[PDB]
């Protein structure tokens, strides 16, 4: 009741679940390489080809 | 299939897939993964008339 970080194991379990989640989501606002991160402006901005 | 037509000088590097400009977009379009080849050559000697 008292004494808590007993149950450290549960927790980061929960914590490496999350933070997994958390990086996936925001891998999507990243250019690699483009010239920007979102589609639309590609499809406005740009030409077809 | 062949396609034969007579343009302006300046028009002939209209004639290519992704082109845009007058020729290109409201007189012939080329598909964007075209296969074949395009020929061009002068006609001042005959096909211009005084």
């Amino acid at each position: 009741s008292s004494t808590a970080s007993a149950l450290g194991k549960l927790q980061d379990v929960v914590n490496q679940n999350a933070q997994a989640l958390n990086t996936l989501v925001k891998q999507l606002s990243s250019n690699f390489g483009a010239i920007s991160s979102v589609l639309n402006d590609i499809l406005s901005r740009l030409d077809p080809p | 299939y062949a396609d034969s037509f007579v343009i302006r000088g300046d028009e002939v590097r209209q004639i290519a897939p992704g082109q845009t400009g007058k020729i290109a977009d409201y007189n012939y379009k080329l598909p964007d993964d075209f296969t074949g080849c395009v020929i061009a050559w002068n006609s001042n000697n005959l096909d211009s008339k005084v």
